[PDB]
């Protein structure tokens, strides 16, 4: 029956929030307050569950479907985009990747390359950042290279201008 | 034509 | 138009009604069956290759 | 011809029949999938209809069902029409109401597409504009020609990079007078195109310099208003920005105003003085 | 050039017991004409408090 | 790399419909709500379809560009943007066939 | 000042109540303010009564009686205001008395049950429904009767209709093709329309003769005898011919429902239904419509007579049978209360529909409470009116005037059952009897024109909907001050003669005088002038009744200046005309712009937010003024006290004026002395010049009010928490921010700045692996949070005025789901006018500002004093509005003269008089000029030369009497400014009055970069902030394609919008300087082979060499 499938208790479920939705319509003259629904269902009902259950209760709405003047408007042109880079963002990544790429180089690959991949290009361990050197020439090279890095990118501002 | 009443009919 | 001060060159309402009658109808076939209408220099087409390059007029 | 029977149906991409999430957690979808969900469900009841045993009646009973189905996604209307459920008696919007419908696909192909690069606001005669030229709110420009102002800032000392210059403008309060000058730099030899409400004619768009000025209003010339039918009672003309070089060059080489002068209607010109010029050269 | 109410923040406002509007007395201010002697006098601040 | 010239319309051949398909949609399962996510083989499931995110994977075993054109050993996803989440297809297997309502109820019935 | 009022037709008749078309109708639709007692029973009690006795008999156990005994109504819930602070619905609570009987002993009462809370009226006539006034516009049909129109195609011979209207009802047709059928249709098939006669007790014998003995068509009633020899037969044997396969026993059930209750409408025993009756055919109402269930024998005095005056209509002059469809006699219209009482009733159809399905659910007696009542229907349905209906819309409030025609204005397009979209032509032309009824100026402009127009001056709608229009008496050659509101049909039978015709008091005074009987201009005699019309301004509407010299303006460019003041912005500064019609009085006082004394007293405190007066009763009352509030559109809406402190006030003397007022007169823009000259091309086709000078007075200046509003979501990656924190830069922009989150009142906001902040979270549901990074860098422990912060829209902002936050324990408002919270700020804005404005007469010289010039150089008159405005000559001549030409001349002398006047509509002031106070006029400019010390220049002659040579004064006399000449003509001297020297050749000048108007949405230019792209279509999409592309039409393809732009064109079709992989590279391009990229395949193309490739279709892109390429990049291939 929905678009969004709901278990059999999430269905029941459903059936006895209405029902009791019926009950409290009978004779508040207050369609009720998600006070009542939660007192008149039982155990364990409160507020943000019954909220909840209604959210889902909703079924859809149809993306086409006539908007404002039904004339002739239709509902999915005006949702905007979020995982396309509007050009603001492609012209951030190309600075970006050219500046980053350009101070990598000019540079210790020992603690930086290890830094910038173990956050750059994998997931996120200092210990295990570093392939045989211990911690000790880690946060020795990390700190010290990312500081320097840093105090210069202060002399030639590029980077200040926060591109985020 | 219309399928309700046909499958009705059909069966019944 | 005319009768209206409009005055556009006759030009143009010939380009147009020159596609009004770019179609024709058929009734001597060769490579399509008879009764169809089309493009009058497409038949043009056919007709010349069919009498000039290829013989049997 | 052995294909117009159907027994693999092709189904349209995902992100063209979203799922969204809209407000107070809302969803939107493409009405496609209320469609496709119909085939599929049907399709796979038939399978384990079959299997389970098949009594006669009954599996041509869905078998007919899954064929409507079938042609519902395809084509809604055609035969009988499918409707999301009580809330809306609305044809599904069907693939083919997609490619032609009322406001369809080849349709609204043609019926029109936003520019990136336009703007449009209310128009004012300008008097000493020459036929050249069109006054335009440098206000206007900045948004217009951004880009290519970004890039000429780090040409200039105003600004260090890109990004930079983007945030240098995010507020009003914050542009230096050295950024006019730089826009006004970039627009050196470079031309827009102006519209008017209805094009009527390919004189419905031209082609001017912009000459920067205050304000909201669009200044145009006294004679082009004769192949604009734009009067000035509140008329507003939109204007779009030519990015290639050709487009550029086209634009300014054969679409500039003070090129065209007379009709493609008639060997009449269209430079012709209008009310006011005559009415002085005439006394 | 500038005015100051003590109790006024926006130019929108109203003042209780004042008939008039803030924008309808900075208008009237328009209207006021002051004459100083010397280049020695390039803003002056005039002051006014009034009561009841 | 070469400019289009022509363009065609065809019938589609069955063996048309899955050479241009990724999977099967064999489930009626939009996506659940708990999860935000494609249900099952589903309408959405990212095999058929695609990938919902970037250059990355689904599961995050290759993340960058350098291997921009390989696919992942435990599940497969090679990648660009979801652009392909949008322009891939799949196909349902009907059981029993049915017909092209546009060629069997346009005036003149093109099979009849 | 002085007013001098020049014409004289005696105003026999205060104009009406403006508004009583609003009030009055929702007053007997709802006649809640007098007890059941009261006889008034139309409306609410009416469709109360008509769905109340739900008579349930049989199917199981029944013998159902639910009773309604009174309606009572009575305390709002909240108050006007604290339903415009909060959002609420200003709606009175309504629970009527019931008591259900019972078939066995007992019945129970449960008194009250409110279901239904039904808005109320302002006293002014608007509504307030959520948030925004709300207007309800009236609408226009075909009224409920039965009318003969003319056959379709066949040139013979017409047909015969009855119109029963609510939808569910019968619609019937006489028609007569006599090879062998007679055509009588309900639902849509034919038959005999004897059999029905027959039905009734008419037999072919007493039929045939008393009927048609005069009329032979009597021959195809009584031609199938067959089935007319039998009686209560015939009955059944209809029943056989409609069709379903029925019971050929019914004793009287379907009989009943064309016969009394339902299908025949349920309206007015008397009038309503049977006026259409005995004047156009038939005499009685044997009760409402065709009706009777007495002796289960049927009577119908009506179904005879259709035909008697169809085989009268075709046979002979009995009258002229032939109905003019548009006549408004046959046109109704319907007032608020007849919208809502509608809707009312559609709604207790829907409660008393699924209260019978509690008359069998309920188990035994105690049911009268619950179990018959339920609010949920008639909330929605009454809720759906004044909130969704196509016909409430937003108040007008543009500044009152605007507001109230608003609220005046009728429609065609609604209920969709009436006129719809298709058919116009007939219905949007002007119809002669749109006499006083209906203005023929007023109606906009476009394909939905003529529809949609607001009533006349003394128009009023009587009992039914039916415009009557004044039109006085005249008993012989004498003219009466009586006055009768006609009918629109009535109106035909007699001879009626305008009010231009000269008058002595009650003696015509001219033999061959005017006057026009049907529709058609004719001269008659002063013996036959039956009635005279009652007024010059009944003849059309408020809105156009305020132009001066309509009478030489262009009906066409009227109605711009009609529509020209509904957009006029209230000044700071309001000035009323130089020259006034006569109404700017009536409007503002019957508009509710103005405060007015109720009783005389004096004044106590003057304030400037009250005016507390004393009247002599010995009481004094606090009078609030609305100091600044929100207008609908944005307009400043304040009460500017003109009594000073202890005043003995007149009873209705203004106390304070509206926010468009000066004293009392209707004010907006400002007269201002103007030249009528060309400039350099600053005017050239409708462009204004305008004098700096207005600037520096704060002349046009306007106070504009947006209000912002944003919302603190709950999301399920974290609440949206709205504080003064702004994660990411500087503290700059947190000044005015200075209560923690909000903005600080009285902040000059400019666009761009913080409005108000908020704070949501990141990501959908994870982090950022590279982000992860950078911050870790300089600062790890980085706030998670995004910066969503309410900011200034480009455009405009201007100082905070004021600011409303609701937070978590609402007193008593109403907060929608998942919205945590709202923040609303209230920004105002001082508008002085500029280069963008549009200023307008109210003639219909509409134009734009195109220059401010420096009082340095504009055009200067003699004595010092220079021109504010210079329109150009050119916009006069084409269209043709001299009446602004008039009204400058007027105005000279005014200006001189120092005094204000008031030119009635057709009867005001004329050539002559104006010609005289002119030369009343030259005396203060030049007789000042004679004593101050001074003569005429070199120039004032050099000028006088060129108009003798021209013609404008007698060659021959002295340039002292030459120039009073050439004055009196309207036109006077000027020197140019710029150098000093004339202008060859008089110019006229003088005080014309000129709006300024308001700026839409639009007018604030919309210049988008670079944006958001829709989801599914991949064009760009604004909103909010980004101001969305602009549409490349067809048309304009077509442009370029006409032209060579082949690029340019395929840019606006890649590039700009759908090429996603080429708007990406081209910015990129662009911002690195790179000369822009070659387009790749658009978005549109893509989309559209797949949806193609949908269908079983393939469509496959080829090479030079039938061979395939590629446009989907490389996401096709398969893995
Ligand atoms: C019941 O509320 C809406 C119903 C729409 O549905 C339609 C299908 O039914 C309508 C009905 C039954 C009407 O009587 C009118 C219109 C429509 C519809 O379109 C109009 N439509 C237009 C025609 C052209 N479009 C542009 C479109 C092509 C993109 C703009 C509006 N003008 C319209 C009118 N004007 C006038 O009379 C004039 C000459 C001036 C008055 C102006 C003021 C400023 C307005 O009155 C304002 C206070 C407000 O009321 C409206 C904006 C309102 O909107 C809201 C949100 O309140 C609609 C009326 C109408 O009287
Ligand atoms: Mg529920
Ligand atoms: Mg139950
Ligand atoms: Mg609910
Ligand atoms: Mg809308
Ligand atoms: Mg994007
Ligand atoms: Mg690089
Ligand atoms: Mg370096
Ligand atoms: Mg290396
Ligand atoms: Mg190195
Ligand atoms: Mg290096
Ligand atoms: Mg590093
Ligand atoms: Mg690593
Ligand atoms: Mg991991
Ligand atoms: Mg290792
Ligand atoms: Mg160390
Ligand atoms: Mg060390
Ligand atoms: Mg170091
Ligand atoms: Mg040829
Ligand atoms: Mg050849
Ligand atoms: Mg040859
Ligand atoms: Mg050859
Ligand atoms: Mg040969
Ligand atoms: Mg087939
Ligand atoms: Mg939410
Ligand atoms: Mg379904
Ligand atoms: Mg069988
Ligand atoms: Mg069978
Ligand atoms: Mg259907
Ligand atoms: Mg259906
Ligand atoms: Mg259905
Ligand atoms: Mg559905
Ligand atoms: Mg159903
Ligand atoms: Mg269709
Ligand atoms: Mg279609
Ligand atoms: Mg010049
Ligand atoms: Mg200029
Ligand atoms: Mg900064
Ligand atoms: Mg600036
Ligand atoms: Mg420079
Ligand atoms: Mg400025
Ligand atoms: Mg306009
Ligand atoms: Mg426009
Ligand atoms: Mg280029
Ligand atoms: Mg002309
Ligand atoms: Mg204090
Ligand atoms: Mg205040
Ligand atoms: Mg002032
Ligand atoms: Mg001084
Ligand atoms: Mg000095
Ligand atoms: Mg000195
Ligand atoms: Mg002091
Ligand atoms: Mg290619
Ligand atoms: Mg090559
Ligand atoms: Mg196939
Ligand atoms: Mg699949
Ligand atoms: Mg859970
Ligand atoms: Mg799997
Ligand atoms: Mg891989
Ligand atoms: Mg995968
Ligand atoms: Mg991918
Ligand atoms: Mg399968
Ligand atoms: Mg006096
Ligand atoms: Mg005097
Ligand atoms: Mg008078
Ligand atoms: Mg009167
Ligand atoms: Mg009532
Ligand atoms: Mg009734
Ligand atoms: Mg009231
Ligand atoms: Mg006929
Ligand atoms: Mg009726
Ligand atoms: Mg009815
Ligand atoms: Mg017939
Ligand atoms: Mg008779
Ligand atoms: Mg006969
Ligand atoms: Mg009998
Ligand atoms: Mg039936
Ligand atoms: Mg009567
Ligand atoms: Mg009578
Ligand atoms: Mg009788
Ligand atoms: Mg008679
Ligand atoms: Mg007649
Ligand atoms: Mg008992
Ligand atoms: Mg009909
Ligand atoms: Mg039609
Ligand atoms: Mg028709
Ligand atoms: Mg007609
Ligand atoms: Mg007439
Ligand atoms: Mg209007
Ligand atoms: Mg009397
Ligand atoms: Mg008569
Ligand atoms: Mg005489
Ligand atoms: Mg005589
Ligand atoms: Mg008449
Ligand atoms: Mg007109
Ligand atoms: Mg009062
Ligand atoms: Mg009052
Ligand atoms: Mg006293
Ligand atoms: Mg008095
Ligand atoms: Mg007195
Ligand atoms: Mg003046
Ligand atoms: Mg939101
Ligand atoms: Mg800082
Ligand atoms: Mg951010
Ligand atoms: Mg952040
Ligand atoms: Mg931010
Ligand atoms: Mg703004
Ligand atoms: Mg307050
Ligand atoms: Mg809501
Ligand atoms: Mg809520
Ligand atoms: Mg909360
Ligand atoms: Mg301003
Ligand atoms: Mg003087
Ligand atoms: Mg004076
Ligand atoms: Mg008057
Ligand atoms: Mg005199
Ligand atoms: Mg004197
Ligand atoms: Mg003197
Ligand atoms: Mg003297
Ligand atoms: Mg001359
Ligand atoms: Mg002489
Ligand atoms: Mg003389
Ligand atoms: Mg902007
Ligand atoms: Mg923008
Ligand atoms: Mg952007
Ligand atoms: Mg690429
Ligand atoms: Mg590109
Ligand atoms: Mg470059
Ligand atoms: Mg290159
Ligand atoms: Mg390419
Ligand atoms: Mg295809
Ligand atoms: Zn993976």
């Amino acid at each position: 029956a929905r678009t969004i499938r709901i278990p059999v208790h999430m269905v029941e479920t459903i059936n006895k929030l209405s029902r009791t939705a019926r009950q409290l319509q009978q004779e508040l003259g207050r369609e009720p307050t998600y006070e009542e629904i939660a007192e008149a269902m039982g155990p364990g009902w409160d507020a943000k569950r019954v909220e909840e259950t209604l959210k889902i209760a909703q079924e859809p709405v149809s993306l086409e479907t006539p908007i404002g003047d039904e004339k002739d408007s239709f509902y999915g042109d005006f949702i905007p985009d979020e995982h396309l880079p509007s050009p603001v963002d492609a012209a951030t990544q190309s600075l970006l990747s050219e500046e980053l790429e350009k101070a990598l180089s000019k540079l210790s690959e020992r603690e930086a390359m290890v830094l910038k991949l173990r956050k750059g290009l994998i997931d996120g361990e200092e210990v295990g950042a570093f392939f045989g050197v211990t911690r000790e020439r880690i946060r020795q090279i990390e700190n010290k290279a990312l500081r320097k890095l840093k105090y210069h990118e202060s002399r030639t501002r590029k980077l200040r201008d926060f591109l985020d | 034509k219309i399928s309700t009443s046909d499958p009705v009919r059909q069966y019944l | 138009y005319r009768a209206q001060g409009v005055k556009l060159h006759d030009k143009h309402i010939e380009i147009v009604v020159r596609q009004m009658m770019k179609y024709v109808e058929v009734t001597d076939p060769g490579d399509s069956r008879l009764l169809e209408g089309q493009v009058l220099e497409k038949w043009d087409v056919e007709a010349l290759n069919e009498r000039l390059i290829a013989e049997g007029k | 011809p052995e294909w117009m029977i159907l027994e693999a149906v092709p189904v349209l991409p995902p992100d063209l029949r979203p799922m969204v999430q809209v407000d107070g957690g809302r969803f939107a979808t493409s009405d496609l999938n209320d469609l496709y969900r119909r085939l599929i469900n049907r399709n796979n009841r038939l399978k384990k209809l079959l299997a389970q045993g098949a009594p006669e009646i009954i599996i041509r009973n869905e078998k007919r069902m899954l064929q409507e189905a079938v042609d519902a996604l395809l084509d809604n209307g055609r035969r009988g029409a499918p409707v999301t459920n009580p809330g809306s008696d609305r044809p599904l919007r069907s693939l083919t109401d997609i490619l032609s419908g009322k406001q369809g696909r080849f349709r609204q192909n043609l019926l029109g597409k936003r520019v990136d690069y336009s703007g449009r606001s209310v128009i004012v005669v300008g008097p000493q504009l020459k036929l050249h030229q069109c006054g335009l709110p440098k206000r206007m420009a900045l948004e217009l020609f951004k880009p290519f102002l970004l890039k000429k800032m780090e040409e200039k000392g105003i600004a260090p990079n890109v990004k930079a210059a983007r945030r240098m403008l995010e507020r009003q309060r914050d542009i230096k007078d050295e950024v006019w000058d730089a826009l006004e730099e970039v627009i050196h030899g470079k031309v827009v195109l102006l519209n008017r409400a209805p094009t009527l004619h390919r004189l419905g768009i031209q082609a001017f310099q912009p000459v920067l000025v205050e304000g909201q209003s669009i200044q145009l010339h006294p004679l082009v208003c004769e192949a604009f039918n734009a009067d000035f009672d509140g008329d507003q003309m939109a204007v779009h920005v030519p990015l290639s070089s050709f487009a550029q060059a086209e634009a300014r080489i054969q679409m500039l105003s003070a090129h065209n002068l007379l009709s493609p209607a008639s060997g009449e010109p269209l430079a012709k003085p209008s009310r006011d010029i005559i009415l002085g050269l005439y006394y | 050039t500038s005015v100051y109410i003590e109790d006024v923040l926006h130019e929108f406002s109203t003042i209780p017991g004042v008939k008039e509007d803030v924008v309808e007395i900075i208008l009237n201010l328009k209207e006021l004409v002051v004459r100083f002697l010397n280049p020695s006098l390039q803003t002056v601040t005039l002051l006014l408090k009034a009561e009841g | 790399k070469k400019e289009v010239r022509k363009v065609r319309i065809a019938l589609a051949s069955p063996e048309k419909i899955r050479s241009w398909s990724y999977g099967e949609v064999e489930k009626p399962e939009t996506i659940n709500y708990r999860t935000l996510k494609p249900e099952r083989d589903g309408l959405f499931d990212e095999r058929i379809f695609g990938p919902i995110k970037d250059y990355e994977c689904a599961c995050g075993k290759y993340k960058r560009q350098r291997f921009e054109g390989k696919v992942c050993e435990r599940c497969g996803v090679e990648v660009t943007k979801s652009i392909v989440r949008r322009y891939r297809m799949g196909h349902i297997e009907l059981a029993t066939p049915a017909a092209h309502i546009w060629f069997v109820k346009d005036v003149p019935s093109k099979i009849g | 000042m002085e007013i001098k009022r020049f014409g004289r037709i005696r105003e026999v008749i205060p104009l009406p109540p403006l508004t009583e078309i609003q009030v009055e109708s929702y007053r007997r639709a709802l006649q809640a303010d007098v007890p059941p007692e009261k006889r008034e029973n139309v409306g609410i009690q009416a469709a109360f009564r008509e769905t109340f006795p739900i008579e349930e008999e049989d199917k199981g156990k029944g013998g159902l009686v639910l009773d309604f005994l009174e309606y009572r109504l009575g305390e709002p819930p909240f108050p006007q205001d604290e339903c415009r602070e909060k959002d609420l619905t200003y709606q009175a609570p309504l629970y009527a008395r019931l008591q259900l009987i019972h078939k066995d002993t007992g019945l129970i009462k449960e008194d009250e049950v409110f279901l239904g809370h039904i808005p109320l009226m302002t006293e002014d006539g608007s509504f307030i429904i959520n948030g925004a006034d709300r207007v309800i516009v009236s609408q226009i049909h075909r009224s409920p009767g039965v009318y003969f129109t003319p056959d379709p195609a066949r040139p013979g011979r017409y047909i015969a209709s009855i119109i029963p209207l609510p939808k569910r009802g019968p619609w019937i047709d006489l028609e007569v093709e006599p090879n062998g059928v007679v055509s009588m249709k309900v639902n849509k098939r034919k038959f005999p329309l004897v059999l029905l006669l027959r039905v009734l007790g008419y037999d072919q014998e007493t039929l045939a003769r008393e009927l048609g003995a005069y009329g032979e068509l009597v021959q195809g009633l009584m031609d199938e005898s067959v089935f007319a020899m039998r009686p209560e037969e015939a009955l059944i044997r209809l029943f056989t011919l409609l069709r379903p396969g029925d019971p050929p026993k019914r004793d009287k059930a379907v009989a009943y429902v064309y016969g009394l209750i339902a299908d025949p409408r349920r309206y007015d025993l008397g009038e309503a239904g049977r006026y259409k009756a005995e004047e156009k055919l038939g005499i009685r109402l044997s009760g409402r419509t065709l009706a009777r269930f007495e002796d289960g024998e049927f009577k119908d005095e009506v179904f005879l007579p259709t035909l008697r005056y169809l085989f009268a209509l075709t046979a002979g002059v009995p009258g002229h049978e032939v109905d003019d469809i548009d006549h408004l006699g046959n046109r109704r219209i319907r007032t608020v209360g007849e919208l809502m009482t509608d809707q009312f009733r559609v709604g207790l159809a829907r409660l008393a529909r699924g209260v019978r399905e509690r008359m069998l659910m309920g188990s035994e007696d105690s049911l009268t409470p619950a179990k018959l009542v339920n609010s949920r229907p008639l909330e929605a349905a009454i809720r759906e009116f004044f909130s969704r209906s196509q016909l409430s819309q937003f108040k007008d409030e543009t500044n009152p005037l605007s507001s109230l025609r608003h609220k005046r204005r009728i429609s065609a397009l609604g209920p969709g059952g009436l006129t719809r979209e298709r058919a116009g032509f007939d219905v949007r032309d002007v119809h002669r009897t749109h006499y006083g009824r209906i203005c023929p100026v007023e109606t906009p402009e476009g394909a939905n024109i003529g529809l949609i127009t607001s009533l006349a001056a003394y128009a009023r709608v009587d009992e039914l909907g039916f415009i009557r229009t004044p039109y006085r008496r005249v008993v012989g050659g004498v003219v009466t001050d009586e006055v009768v509101y006609m009918t629109a049909t009535e109106e035909d039978r007699y001879t009626i003669a305008q009010a231009n015709t000269p008058l002595e008091g009650n003696r015509i005074a001219a033999e061959r005088v005017v006057a026009r009987r049907k529709g058609e201009p004719v001269i008659v005699s002063p013996e036959e002038v039956e009635f005279m019309d009652v007024s010059p301004k009944q003849v059309f509407s408020v809105n156009t009744n305020l132009i001066p010299f309509l009478e030489h303006d262009d009906a066409n460019r009227a109605l711009m200046g009609s529509n020209m003041q509904t957009q006029a912005v209230p000044l700071i500064r309001a000035q009323a005309p130089v020259v006034m019609t006569g109404l700017e009085e009536r409007v503002v006082r019957d508009s509710l712009a103005a405060l007015y004394a109720e009783e005389d007293g004096e004044v106590a405190k003057v304030d400037g937010n009250r005016i507390v007066v004393r009247y002599e009763d010995g009481r004094l009352v606090e009078y609030p003024l609305r100091r600044f509030y929100r207008s609908n559109q944005g307009t400043a809406l304040d009460q500017r006290p003109r009594v000073v402190v202890g005043q003995r006030v007149r009873k209705g003397d203004l106390l304070a004026d509206g926010p468009a007022s000066e004293n009392g007169f209707l004010a907006l823009g400002q007269n201002v002395l103007v030249a009528i000259m060309p400039f350099d091309g600053y005017n050239f086709e409708d462009a204004i010049v305008i004098s700096e000078e207005l600037l520096k007075r704060d002349f046009y200046t306007s106070i504009h009010i947006e209000r912002y509003e944003i919302e603190a979501r709950d999301t399920k990656l974290g609440p949206e928490r709205i504080t003064r924190d702004i994660p990411h830069l500087s503290e700059a922009a947190l000044r005015d921010l200075d209560e923690e989150g909000v903005v600080r009142i009285g902040a000059e906001v400019k666009p761009g700045d913080i409005l108000v902040g908020r704070t949501s979270f990141k990501g959908e549901s994870e982090p950022t692996p590279e982000e992860r990074l950078l911050r870790s860098i300089f600062g790890e422990k980085a706030r998670d949070v995004k910066d969503t912060s309410l900011r200034v829209p480009p455009g405009e902002g201007g100082i905070v005025v004021r600011t409303v936050r609701l937070r978590r324990g609402d007193p008593g408002v109403e907060l929608k789901p998942g919205v945590r919270e709202v923040v609303r700020v209230y920004v105002a804005q001082k508008r002085k006018l500029q280069v963008g404005d549009k200023l307008a007469n109210r003639h219909g010289n509409k134009g734009v500002v195109a220059k401010i010039l420096p009082v340095e150089d504009m055009p200067h008159l003699p004595d010092g004093t220079p021109v504010d405005v210079i329109l150009n000559p050119l916009g006069v001549p084409s269209r043709m509005n001299l009446g602004q030409i008039l009204e400058t001349h007027l105005g000279l002398a005014g200006y001189f003269l120092g005094q204000r006047y008031i030119s009635p509509i057709f009867d005001g002031a004329k050539e002559p008089e104006i010609k005289e106070l002119l030369a009343q006029a030259f005396e203060v400019y030049f007789g000042k000029r004679k004593g101050e010390g001074f003569g005429v220049d070199k120039r004032e002659v050099e000028v006088l030369r060129r108009a003798e040579k021209l013609g404008l004064v007698t060659p021959g006399k002295t340039p002292e009497e030459q120039l009073k000449e050439l004055f009196l003509q309207g036109k006077v001297v000027l020197y140019d400014g710029r150098t000093g020297e004339p202008i060859e050749g008089p110019i006229v000048v003088g005080q014309m009055f000129i709006m300024k108007l308001y700026h839409m949405v639009e007018d604030k230019m919309h210049a988008r970069s670079t944006g958001p792209y829709s989801l599914i279509t991949q064009q760009p999409l604004g909103g909010k902030a980004q101001f969305g592309g602009q549409r490349f039409g067809e048309m304009e393809v077509w442009a370029l394609e006409a032209y060579g732009a082949a690029h340019t064109l395929q840019e606006m079709l890649t590039l700009k919008s759908d090429d996603i992989e080429g708007r990406n590279a081209a910015y990129e391009a662009i911002i690195k300087g790179e000369d822009v990229p070659e387009p790749s395949v658009p978005e549109s193309f893509r989309v559209l082979v797949k949806e193609l490739q949908a269908l079983a279709l393939d469509v496959q892109t080829l090479d030079e060499k039938d061979n395939p390429v590629d446009i989907f990049e490389g996401l096709a291939s398969k893995r």
